């Protein structure tokens, strides 16, 4: 019975309310994202609870600009909040500099926002881990954040249920050199490793990032591609 | 029994115990009823003298909020005074902004939002009041509303607030309420208040009756109760 | 400065002339006066240039933000409401003479904005200093529901008359055509005024100017 | 410029020119000078344009929000009071010649006038605009108490015709509006 | 005018693969000069300078403010700055004082950080940019430098004739000008090297 | 578990927070049932009333709250949260109408209400408004819509929709009923709504207890039915 709340350190350890938010992230819906040579592939795992829900209303894959994709693994109600913050911030950058914002500067400022919520002492942290990507100046990128304010840079990663198992498959399956199609193939493979047995044109939801810009794929080509891709 | 401390927190079964405890605070307060007729709304409050120290004409729970609206409060009196001032302020804003008399639905909704806003946060407590709101208009008829301590505000024909909440409406509802003008309803409310608690727990009480409708041409004031003296010459005929 | 707008049978054809004068001297011969708002809505500015520029970039940012939050194509009336509310909020201090045009789901909609906040929906507008000549050509030869090349010839003719009247431009009149599906944008449309060829050669020589102090700094 | 509103027994009838000018040049030849706020209540404007447009938008906001919260159709005197407050509060900055008219279920057809100052009065007929002085010259000559709809239409037609004919700023085209218990009837006349 | 309080003239000219910027040396109050070594062309990164003309207060103030924001940008991002980005930055900095305006006419001349593409632009006193291909001018004297550069400019210019063209233009337009004179400084830059020469102008 | 006694809005171990999943049955203290159905170019709300008193009125017990002229809603849970949420919805729809010049689509309104509930959830020292809201409306190029807003700030929206007390059973009947691919010709919708509530609650009662709110692409105005036509539909499904 301690820590409680956000203003004071432990006797020796860490920030238990951030560790619990990370556990709530790890208890979330799975996702996978892979940086290839020319593009970046994002893929989530979106199961409706009943047969009643519609798949055209809520969207996991969400663009920040015309060339910057972003998925998560956590809670949509906080996700939309920090999405809207990132929207307004990226449009403020484009007001200041009249140039589309680079992804490193996005990740700096979004990390500053999340860090400002981790400061004391009445607000809770986000239960949201991001996977940010974009194609700025030829070389595409991939940046994962976390509730603690930190950030990383990945070649391919995963987040959600069985991220450890999916990551051990990613270490074996993926490599340095692929194209976007082979990236989607290995991405649906590593998401199909951990998802339920019935995977359709609606249970997944996939957006890509070519150098020609962000592209959020449709259920038509998603159903064409995952119609027993291997 | 918890977890009953703050007004922001929920329970393991999902309700706010602060609101319940504030609701049953008014249960110990004096009995106050109300009923409307086809051309007016009549109030009536069982009011008690402490022992012999009062003046029969102090601290009247029958307030007078707008030109055609008044309260029939019961519970903590000063909280009701502050809430009456807020209601006067809201009717003031409406009269200043739109040039005509406030409809009672809109007034009741603003007051319900104000009471709900005092039930929301953790710094403040919920109100300890439960009051009545009556009105009359030439294009609207008679309207009688009702606000609980929580902030649920809807409409009635008759109501009761106090100890005998059920024990008044047991014989309120056997009144032929539609076909009567309110001048009968005056002595009707007199007999209803006079039925409950003559001498049993306390020693003596005293009656006030408020009065709005078409007969006042849209005004709201206390009856000249001494005029027509309708309680006692019928109260002494209501014991048998 | 002479900008114009029109509505043909499907969409909107806008024109402009690109002489950005600073006082009494021609300071520019090529100034993009047709500004971006959205993939379907565009805007033109007149009068104070930087006011029109900053305002149209702010409103384009706000509509990009709203459209990406919503998830569908923007409406022209929202842009109109933001612009008139902003310009009334500045009380007519900012001089920004705007022409607003776009094609929604409802179709083509043209608005002209006067810098206090007075707006109008019109089939054809002219704005600027030499707007009167283009409005002359419009009032002479306009008919409702023209075709494409007809409307292009009319707007080109109007801005050409504005150039043959005073304070037009040397420039090769800029046009832009918005339809329900097809957006086009044409900078070097028609060049009437070629620069006269040099008759000699006022070229300097390697050393015709006395030099007092040199410096060399290498780089990478 | 020249705006006009005449009530009768069943409802009210409005009317205006269009011809919004700036100085000596006509900026716009045809204009919706009269503005719907609610489905049964109009206002017609004059003076400066941006002032009346912003005021009409905010009044549309407040009146729509209030009448939805009542869940009842609004009054005309309500909208007149709203225009009175917003005109009077910024008389230092606004130039509004707002004239309110509209049919009401409780009170029938009504006409209110708010001139450049910010006062509010109920009248049976109203003028407005810089070129309204002339038909204000003979509106106390030709008017008869208790007209029909067609008599009001012919009356305002002759009125706005002569106002457009005489004043230099006035002109353009005649717009009419007929508001009653039945419906809203707008039409575009010339003659 | 207020622009003619301390004088000033800045010329920038785009060549074939290189760009040349030049300015005057005179500093003084309305008719009384003080010194001949007042700096108006500042280094903003590599192969990119800026020139400022008008009131000297706004020259040094906006130059230090811009250096502040420039170093903050180049430290937040390890790369160096593109010239359009700098142009937009100066536009935002000037437009923040929409009603409190500086009295300056900034001129940006620089190369591409990736390629050898030259770049010139100029701004107004509220932040109105203007990109051209031949030359931009600023300061008190305008029509002189417009007449000279519209007389002498060629599209494809070796850096030597570029230097001589901007030299003759600045010398004649300054010698005709009254309040701006007393020497000329010239920066002629390219991908390989950076050259700064001072000319023997008339000290009258 | 707790342990931590879940007094404020923090994260507990493994891994949830208990305040919102206590707020999810503040709906369940309402004692009330709501069903929404979208089949075709119409949309139907149905919700009963629990009035034991003859002294109590019948008009002002209405839960169907006409948000705007083309958007309706129904509320369950506690009444004060519901009515305050409704006035926030009306205020923000009017704010849309003022700012953007046209009528709000029902999606953005649910997004804005969800965001308000999330801000009430993100910052502490405020109760998280324990009521659930179902919206309906007609939109051009999309037909009718049915949406649900959570007290947590989790909006969603879907074909056959139900929230309140007994709606595990209602969604069980709506899985066992919206699986056959027939069209829904508006009396199919009214009949399935009345009979789904009539199988969940199993009452088969007078036309004076339920409230029916409909919207249709023939009259896009929100419309509340009358006792006569409610009785007409009820005996029209009486075989």
């Amino acid at each position: 019975g301690y820590s409680f709340s956000l203003t004071t350190f432990s006797p020796s350890g860490k920030l238990v309310q951030i560790e619990y938010a990370l556990a709530a992230v790890a208890g979330g819906a799975p996702s996978v994202g892979i940086k290839a040579a020319n593009g970046v592939v994002l893929a989530t795992e979106k199961k409706q609870k009943s047969i009643l829900y519609d798949e055209r209303s809520v969207h996991k894959v969400e663009p920040i600009t015309k060339h910057i994709g972003l998925v998560y693994s956590g809670m949509g109600p906080d996700y939309r909040v920090l999405v809207h913050r990132a929207r307004k911030l990226a449009q403020q950058y484009y007001l200041v500099y009249q140039e589309p914002i680079p992804t490193a500067q996005l990740v700096q400022r979004v990390a500053s926002v999340m860090q400002e919520y981790t400061q004391s002492g009445g607000v809770r942290p986000f239960g949201v881990s991001l996977l940010i990507c974009g194609w700025n100046e030829g070389r595409p990128y991939l940046f994962q954040s976390d509730p603690s304010g930190a950030y990383f840079a990945w070649k391919a990663t995963a987040m959600g249920k069985n991220y450890v198992n999916g990551k051990t498959f990613l270490e074996k399956r993926y490599n340095e050199d692929l194209e976007l199609e082979d990236a989607i193939h290995t991405a649906i493979l590593t998401l199909k490793e951990s998802f339920e047995g019935q995977m359709t044109e609606d249970n997944i939801e996939v957006g890509i990032c070519n150098e020609a810009g962000f592209r959020r794929l449709t259920p038509t080509e998603v159903k064409d591609y995952l119609a027993a891709i291997a | 029994t918890g977890y009953d401390l703050s007004a922001s927190t929920f329970s393991p079964d999902g309700r706010v115990f602060q609101v319940e405890y504030a609701m049953k605070a008014v249960e110990n307060s004096s009995t106050a009823i109300g009923i409307r007729c086809k051309d007016g709304v009549v109030f009536g409050v069982e009011k008690l003298v402490l022992s012999k120290l009062y003046e029969e004409g102090s601290n009247k729970r029958l307030f007078n909020v707008d030109r055609h609206v008044g309260m029939a409060v019961a519970g903590l009196l000063a909280d009701a005074r502050s809430l009456a001032d807020i209601a006067r302020e809201e009717a003031s804003n409406f009269r200043s902004n739109f040039g005509y008399n406030i409809p009672l639905k809109h007034l009741a909704d603003r007051v319900a939002m104000y009471v709900h806003a005092y039930t929301l946060y953790s710094a403040v407590r919920p109100f300890g009041c439960s009051f009545m709101l009556g009105s009359y208009s030439v294009n609207d008829g008679a309207q009688l509303y009702m606000i609980d301590p929580s902030g649920v505000s809807y409409g009635y024909w008759g109501c009761a607030i106090g100890k005998a909440r059920q024990a008044a409406k047991t014989e309120i509802e056997k009144l032929q309420m539609k076909e009567m003008t309110c001048r009968d309803i005056v002595k009707e409310v007199a007999k209803i208040i006079y039925i409950v608690h003559d001498e049993v727990k306390d020693k003596a009480f005293e009656l006030e009756l408020s009065w709005v409708g078409e007969l006042t041409n849209g005004r709201h004031e206390i009856v000249p109760k001494d005029i027509r003296e309708e309680a006692e010459k019928y109260a002494k005929e209501s014991l048998k | 400065t002479t900008i114009a707008g029109v509505v043909y049978k499907d969409g909107i054809v806008l024109g402009a002339d690109t002489r950005a004068t600073e006082g009494m001297v021609v300071a520019d011969k090529n100034c993009s006066k047709i500004h971006f708002i959205s993939p379907n809505i565009y805007c033109c500015g007149a009068g104070t240039a930087a006011d029109t520029d900053m305002t149209t970039q702010l409103i384009s940012s706000n509509l990009e933000l709203h459209s990406l939050s919503t998830g569908r194509l923007p409406r022209v009336v929202t842009a109109n409401r933001m612009l008139k509310q902003m310009l009334f909020r500045y009380q007519g201090y900012i001089g920004a003479a705007l022409v607003l045009g776009g094609v929604d789901v409802t179709g083509p909609h043209l608005y002209s904005i006067y810098p206090h906040g007075s707006t109008d929906k019109l089939p054809y507008v002219t704005m600027g200093s030499g707007s009167l000549a283009a409005m002359a050509v419009f009032e002479d030869k306009f008919r409702p529901d023209m075709e494409e090349e007809e409307a292009k010839n009319l707007v080109s003719e109007a801005i050409a008359a504005g150039i043959f009247n005073d304070l037009g431009s040397g420039s090769n009149i800029d046009l832009c055509v918005i339809s329900k599906n097809k957006l086009d944008f044409l900078r070097p449309y028609t060049v009437p005024n070629k620069k006269g060829t040099r008759l000699g050669r006022y070229r300097c020589e390697k050393g015709t100017t006395a030099v007092l102090t040199e410096k060399i700094t290498p780089l990478e | 410029t020249t705006i006009m509103a005449v009530q009768f027994d069943g409802g009210v009838v409005l009317g205006a020119d269009s011809r919004t000018t700036t100085g000596s040049y006509i900026a716009n030849r045809v204009t919706d000078k009269l503005t719907p706020i609610h489905d049964r209540i109009f206002c017609c404007r004059s003076g400066s344009a941006a002032d009346t447009q912003a005021v009409a938008d905010a009044v549309t906001y407040q009146l729509g929000f209030h009448s939805i919260e009542l869940n009842e159709p609004p009054l005309v005197h309500t909208a007149a009071s709203l225009f009175k407050e917003m005109c009077y509060r910024y008389r230092e900055d606004l130039m509004a010649g707002i004239i309110i008219a509209g049919w009401d279920p409780q009170e029938g057809g009504q006409v209110y006038s708010v001139p450049m100052g910010g006062m509010m009065v109920r009248q049976s007929f109203a003028i407005g605009g810089s070129g309204s002085s002339y038909i204000y010259g003979y509106v106390d000559a030709t008017y008869r108490e208790g007209m029909t709809k067609e008599e009001c239409l012919q009356f305002t037609a002759n009125a706005l015709a002569l106002a457009m004919e005489r004043d230099g700023s006035s002109g353009g085209v005649i717009r009419l509006a007929a508001i009653a218990e039945s419906g809203v009837e707008r039409q575009v006349l010339l003659g | 005018s207020i622009m003619s309080y301390n004088g000033g003239a800045v010329m920038a000219m785009k060549g074939k693969n290189c760009v040349a910027i030049a300015a005057d040396r005179r500093f003084g109050i309305q008719a009384q000069m003080v010194t001949t070594d007042f700096q108006k062309i500042f280094p903003m990164g590599d192969r990119l300078y800026i020139g400022l003309a008008g009131l000297a207060t706004d020259v040094q103030t906006v130059a230090q403010r811009l250096k502040f924001r420039l170093n903050l940008y180049e430290l937040k991002e390890g790369r160096q700055i593109k010239p359009y980005t700098l142009m937009s930055m100066v536009a935002n900095l000037l437009y923040e004082k929409r009603f409190g305006p500086y009295y300056t006419e900034p001129v940006i001349a620089g190369l591409d950080p990736k390629t050898f593409k030259p770049f010139i632009c100029s701004l107004d006193l509220i932040g109105c940019p203007m990109v051209t291909d031949d030359f931009v001018v600023s300061g008190t004297c305008a029509e002189q430098m417009y007449g000279m550069c519209e007389s002498l400019w060629e599209p494809n210019m070796d850096p030597d004739h570029l230097f001589e063209t901007i030299s003759q233009a600045m010398l004649n337009a300054v010698d005709r000008d009254a309040v701006s004179g007393m020497g000329v400084i010239v920066h002629i830059i390219e991908k390989d090297k950076i050259t700064t020469r001072t000319l023997k102008a008339r000290m009258d | 578990s707790a342990g931590f006694d879940r007094h404020i809005t923090i994260f507990s171990p493994e891994g949830r927070l208990y305040q919102v999943e206590y707020a999810f049955k503040a709906i369940n203290q309402g004692g009330l049932t709501s069903v929404a159905v979208r089949g075709k170019d119409c949309a139907v709300i149905v919700t009963q009333k629990k009035v034991p008193d003859k002294l109590l009125d019948s008009s002002t017990v209405t839960h169907l709250f006409k948000i705007t002229e083309n958007i309706g809603c129904v509320m369950t849970g506690m009444t004060a949260d519901s009515r305050s949420q409704v006035q926030r919805a009306r205020y923000e729809a009017a704010n849309w109408k003022y700012k953007y010049g046209y009528e709000i689509p029902v999606d953005m309104l649910c997004k804005r209400i969800a965001d308000i509930s999330q801000v009430y959830t993100q910052n502490a020292e405020m109760r998280p408004l324990g009521c659930c809201m179902i919206l309906i409306g007609i939109d051009e190029e999309q037909g009718p819509q049915v949406y649900k807003c959570d007290p947590a700030g989790y909006y969603c929206g879907f074909k056959a929709t139900a929230a309140g007390v007994k709606q595990t059973e209602s969604t069980s009947f709506l899985e066992k009923k919206v699986k056959k691919k027939f069209d829904w010709t508006f009396e199919q919708t009214v009949e399935t709504a009345i009979t789904c509530l009539s199988t969940v609650l199993s009452i088969d009662f007078k036309p004076s207890e339920i409230e029916v709110g409909v919207v249709t692409v023939e009259n896009p105005k929100f419309r509340i039915l009358t006792e006569a036509e409610i009785d007409a539909h009820l005996v029209a499904l009486a075989e």
